[PDB]
């Protein structure tokens, strides 16, 4: 009606994988205490 | 004549228009008072037709006081001219009478000294041949100055691959070239006729395949002969 | 489509819309109520705008429309109607096509000859009459 | 009368009246676009045209909205970052594939100002199917994961977007999806004049190089111009001028096709008919193209495209079996806005035409290469849905174009005229009636060598140019002189005299005797420069080589295609379907094989240990250098094995009616050939190795520099 968001400006979810993040990572960072550490920035799916 | 210009009216009295059945066929040049030099291959498609020569003309359609259509009294193609090759592609046409000399009609001096033209020399070539790949037939005479490429380079494999005899000469064709309908045209290298347009068929403007012209100087013997 | 004066220029643009395919002046010959699909058998009197269906005058074409709309159509046999529809309203394989009267199909009662003498139809028979020739001779503008 | 300008303005922008106020065009600031429509017409009701969207929806107020590039709403076998509800201009998104999957196509893509993503579509494939993964063009959605033979896929575009190309593609025999790659179009994407001219010609010239086989006059070009009042004199005259330069551009190739000129409105108007004695006269057709005017169809400004295509139909039809019908290529080019309102669906005619030319009416003989349809959007308002439904859908080719400014195409065509560029002729094979061997493999060369009682060496090669013959390097030795080496091509009885045999600088067959390796076929390639120039005939033709301008056109790729891109095309990361020519009882016959370039590559290479002599090789990779392609075996199929006499022969990849050599038959593991028959009991490890041409390019490009093959820098 007068308020709320337009039923057109609504970007619906769609990506609902049962599995993902099937990638590989190598730990070449500066080793401290024999414990290398990487910080991955991944994107979560639309699934709840 | 690709990338040519509209020549000035009757600025080239020697320029002739060999016509088959009242229609332009090949280019010609008035070498004598009653003789027209041209390409021999022009009479290969003739046979059943009425060959003529239009002198002192600029426009093939519009009426001009200096225009006059002569009749061919005799056609003498060089004895060693085959339809298969370009070698010895010369033709001498005798008019029915001496051409009425005037401000628009005059014979042209042709080279006798059999020495190659200095590479880089600017030569003028004219004709009524098409001006575009579509095949547009010009009404007025066209012309263009072309640098003379040395036979050394013209014979490179990348070009004509040694198919250029000592009796033939080359001229740059980088988008500017004598196309179809210019066959038999005059190649004047400084007030003097040095070559005659003759390259059979190609694709006008192909820089990788320079234009081929028959050196009149290397045929002086035969020419003098005929005019006797 | 719809049902507030629908002038001449109104009919011209509406009948020349990209969607509109056919435009006929038909006569409702027979009306049927058969199981799944309801049937209106029309007889094309003249093809105002030849559509993608090669049909000549005198032939018959069957039209289909749901019952819920039958009350609104109130079509009566032997009566003539000016109707045009979309190319997306065809049904079946040729030459057995069947026009479908959908929410985008224009239908209008065509007052017969002797009825165009009425001081209530004279204003309509002139619009339709003008619409016909304009669409036949010149055809759709643009 | 002139429609009122009340409530016509647009929020965040202005407008400009055109065609003397009969139409308006919204003017939006840099980075924004008019919504919903670009322009508006003045109806005969005093009011402007209704604001219709792409989904045929109605909008009250016009708004200038930011330009966004279609957001990926479907992607498989990998991930893409970052994900956003929408992407602005200059926004970048990159793609990555899961493990075990190879990535082909642009890894990083940027949202450009034309509302399109830069680079090519990203595709994550595993190369495990008969056909490769068609991929999912950004903005679309693919339905179909099975890529077997006969299998299919379907594409759908987001709401508000129009699908260009094929909506369904079927995996055809010979590893190649039907139709063309889809693409989600919006209502402002257009096409730059160069892009159009570049793609329109890269698809036309090719279907002309083949026409040279060989008045006249063996191709027809039907020019159907739309003279409806819905185009305006502006976008109409600009369409003629574009055609004029196109005729000249074609003429510059020295080819004389038969033309058919037709302008249409309420009725079709024929100016030139292909049956006319002057149809092939380019100048003739051009004079007509000039005489026609936009005022020709003002009295009856209808838009009956159906009848227009019916005009073309009657031109290609017959009174009822001309001798030359199944050998003629038909090309239809029509400018229109796609807004037809009379006659109905024009597509019905296209189908009738295809029935007339016997196209798509034979499983074994599609005959698709005999009909091309190009559609140019010209009018202010153009229906991309309808012009896409008429235009042809051929793999890697574009037939639908929406000219932006137009008129510029004319100036681009004129600039693209170059008499210096030659017309290709490599990899050409046409179904001639007699079809004597060497007509089916003109490039095939038969090499022989005579030695003092030692015997005769029997190898094969391919004609790559007018002077050279590419073959294997082990067929000859430093001792063998030119007089003892005879080459024969075209099946000619006589033998050609050679000038010199050029071996590859790195060819050393004995450079492994210390490691205990008798044979070392690394860089096993050589060229044979003939003493005489070859006259290309019906039996003698060249074969296309990798990384050449001539090959690019064969694959129908943009001229700006780099060498690396060609390798990804010809030799993808999978089981590539190829073939080679073998000698079968003094008769040439083809043998279809599979190049194990996928994951089976390892299984194929190591089998080299079974080869004679290699039995004690420590590291098998020491005898199989990266210069080798591997074929033969049992997986995924039972491939035929090369014979001794086939050695040196071309490893050919038949794609899109063109043959491309990608290797040279070097050596095999097991000798199944034994001049008596073919060892009916071939082992599973009977593999065959070849030389990857993409590995000896420096040597090829150098030695063939004066052959006008136009190799690519890279
Ligand atoms: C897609 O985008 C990424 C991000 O640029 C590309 O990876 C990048 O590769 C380049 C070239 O090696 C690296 O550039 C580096 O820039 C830093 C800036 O200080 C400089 O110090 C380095 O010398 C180097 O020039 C960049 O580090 C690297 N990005 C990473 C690893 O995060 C990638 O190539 C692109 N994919 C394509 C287009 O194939
Ligand atoms: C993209 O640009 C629009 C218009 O300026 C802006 O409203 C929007 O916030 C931007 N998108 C992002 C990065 O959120
Ligand atoms: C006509 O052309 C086709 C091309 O596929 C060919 O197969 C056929 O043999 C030709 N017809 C005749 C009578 O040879
Ligand atoms: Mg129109």
């Amino acid at each position: 009606d007068e308020d709320i968001i337009a039923e057109e400006n609504i970007v619906s979810r769609s990506e609902f994988p049962e599995s993902w993040l099937w990638n590989v990572e190598d730990l070449k960072e500066p080793p401290k205490n024999g414990i290398s550490t990487k910080l991955m920035n991944i994107f979560l799916k639309d699934s709840i | 004549i690709l990338g040519g210009r509209e020549a000035e009216a009757h600025a080239r009295p020697y320029m002739a228009s060999v016509q088959l059945n009242g229609a332009h066929l090949c280019g010609g040049v008035l070498v004598a008072e009653q003789w027209v030099l041209s390409a021999a291959h022009c009479l290969e498609d003739a046979a059943d037709g009425k060959v003529q020569v239009l002198l002192g003309a600029h426009s093939l359609s519009q009426p001009e006081p200096s225009k006059r259509l002569y009749d061919v009294l005799r056609a003498v193609p060089h004895p060693d001219s085959q339809p298969d090759t370009i070698d010895h592609d010369l033709l001498l046409l005798q008019l029915s009478e001496k051409a009425t000399l005037g401000p628009a009609v005059r014979p042209l001096p042709w080279q006798r000294v059999d020495r190659d033209v200095a590479p880089g020399t600017l030569c003028d070539v004219a004709g009524w041949g098409i001006v575009n790949h579509a095949g547009r037939r010009p009404d007025s005479l066209q012309h263009v100055l072309l640098p003379v490429l040395d036979r050394a380079t013209c014979n490179r494999r990348t070009h004509h691959d040694g198919a250029i005899t000592e009796r033939l000469m080359c001229a740059e064709s980088n988008r500017r070239d004598s196309c179809k309908g210019d066959a038999g045209g005059p190649l004047v290298c400084g007030g003097v006729l040095e070559g005659v347009v003759t390259s059979g068929s190609r694709v006008c403007g192909n820089r990788k395949k320079p234009g081929i012209y028959t050196r009149v100087a290397s045929y002086a013997a035969w020419i003098d002969s005929v005019l006797a | 489509i719809q049902k507030d004066k629908v002038t001449l220029e109104e009919r011209l643009d509406k009948a020349c819309e990209p969607g509109v395919d056919y435009v006929y002046k038909t006569r409702l010959v027979k009306v049927q109520l058969s199981n799944d699909f309801d049937e209106y058998i029309m007889a094309i009197e003249q093809t105002i705008k030849s559509g993608s269906d090669e049909v000549q005058v005198g032939q018959q074409r069957t039209f289909i429309s749901p019952i819920k709309c039958r009350e609104a159509l109130k079509l009566e046999e032997k009566k003539h109607y000016l109707m045009w529809g979309l190319s997306s309203d065809f049904w079946g394989e040729k030459p057995n096509l069947s026009y479908i009267i959908g929410k985008d199909t224009w239908v209008e009662h065509w007052p017969e000859e002797d009825e165009c003498q009425d001081e209530e139809n004279q204003k309509q028979c002139q619009d339709l009459g003008a619409f016909t020739e304009s669409m036949v001779v010149f055809g759709c503008p643009n | 009368g002139s429609c009122s300008l009340e409530g016509v303005e647009i929020k965040g922008g202005s407008f400009r009246l055109l065609q003397e106020g009969q139409a308006l065009e919204y003017v939006c600031p840099s980075g924004f676009y008019p919504y919903p429509v670009q322009t508006r017409t003045c109806r005969s009701t005093g009011s402007w045209s209704t604001l219709k969207t792409q989904d045929q929806k109605t909008v009250r107020k016009a708004e200038c909205r930011a330009i966004h590039c279609p957001r990926p709403h479907d992607f498989e076998n990998g991930e893409y970052w970052p994900r956003s509800p929408y992407y602005n201009v200059s926004d970048e998104i990159s793609f990555h594939c899961y493990d075990g999957y190879t990535l082909r196509g642009s890894a990083n893509r940027t949202c450009q100002v034309n509302g399109r993503w830069s680079g090519q579509t990203a595709i994550c494939d595993n190369g495990a199917g008969y056909c490769s993964n068609p991929g999912i063009p950004i903005g679309t959605r693919k339905v179909g994961s099975q890529y077997r033979l006969e299998d299919s896929v379907t594409y759908h575009c987001s709401r508000g977007l129009t699908l260009r190309g094929s909506q369904r593609r079927t995996c055809q025999e010979g590893g190649s999806w039907s139709g063309t790659e889809p693409s989600c179009q919006d209502s402002f994407m257009y096409d730059t004049p160069q892009e159009v001219a570049e793609a329109f010609l890269s698809s036309l010239t090719e279907t002309i190089e083949g026409v040279d086989a060989e008045p006249s006059g063996s191709m027809n070009i039907y020019l159907v111009l739309d003279g409806s009042g819905s185009i305006g004199a502006s976008d109409f005259t600009g369409a003629k001028k574009c055609l004029v330069n196109l005729i000249e551009k074609v003429a510059s190739y020295g080819v004389k096709p038969r033309y058919g000129l037709v302008t249409y409105a309420t009725y079709p108007k024929i100016w030139v008919k292909v049956s006319e004695a002057d149809s092939s006269n380019a100048d003739w057709v051009t004079k007509q193209l000039n005489e026609i005017n936009y005022e020709d169809h003002k009295l009856k400004s209808g838009t009956n495209t159906k009848k227009a295509l019916q005009a073309v139909y009657s031109m290609m039809s017959w009174p009822d079996p001309p001798e030359g019908w199944n050998r003629t290529r038909h090309v239809i080019i029509l400018m229109t806005d796609g807004l037809h309102n009379m006659g109905g669906d024009p597509i019905t005619v296209i189908d009738e035409i295809r029935d007339l030319l016997y196209i798509g009416k034979d499983r074994k003989n599609p005959r698709e290469d005999y009909l091309d349809v190009y559609v140019f959007g010209v009018g202010p308002l153009v229906n991309q849905v309808n012009i896409n439904a008429l235009a042809s859908k051929k793999d890697n080719e574009q037939h639908v174009f929406k000219v932006k400014d137009m008129e510029n195409l004319e100036d681009v065509f004129y600039q693209m005229i170059d008499e210096s560029q030659s017309l290709s002729l490599c990899g050409m094979v046409w179904e001639h009636r007699k079809g004597t061997d060497y007509h089916k493999q003109p490039w095939q060369a038969k090499i022989s060598v005579i030695r003092p009682s030692k015997g005769h060496e029997s190898c094969m090669g391919a004609v790559v140019s007018e002077y050279f013959v590419l073959t294997a390097a082990h067929c000859f030795t430093v001792d063998d002189k030119e007089h003892s080496i005879k080459v024969s091509v075209g099946g000619e009885k006589r033998d050609l005299e050679i000038e010199v045999v050029l071996f590859h600088p790195n060819y050393n067959i004995n450079g492994k005797k210390e490691a205990g390796i008798p044979e070392f076929y690394d860089y096993d390639v050589a060229l044979i420069k003939l003493k005489n120039k070859l006259k290309y005939g019906q039996t003698i033709r060249p074969i296309c080589l990798p990384c050449t301008e001539g090959t690019t056109r064969a694959l129908r790729l943009p001229p700006t295609t780099t060498c690396q891109q060609q390798k990804e095309e010809l030799l993808p990361a999978q089981d590539i379907k190829a073939l080679f020519v073998s000698e079968e009882e003094k008769k040439l016959t083809r043998k279809e094989v599979y190049i194990k370039n996928g994951d089976k590559k390892g299984s194929c290479e190591r089998d080299a240990q079974y080869a004679p002599g290699y039995d004690k090789v420590k590291d098998i990779s020491e005898v199989v250098t990266p210069r080798f392609l591997c074929t033969g075996g049992v997986s995924p199929y039972a491939d035929p094995n090369t014979c001794r006499g086939d050695s040196g022969g071309p490893l050919i990849v038949h794609k899109r009616s063109r043959f491309i050599q990608v290797g040279v038959i070097s050596w095999g593991v097991v000798d199944v050939c034994k001049n008596q028959k073919r060892q009916k009991q071939v082992p599973a490890h009977a593999r065959d190795f070849h030389i990857n041409l993409f590995q000896v390019l420096p040597w090829l490009k150098e030695k063939l520099q004066d052959e006008d093959l136009g190799f690519l820098a890279a």
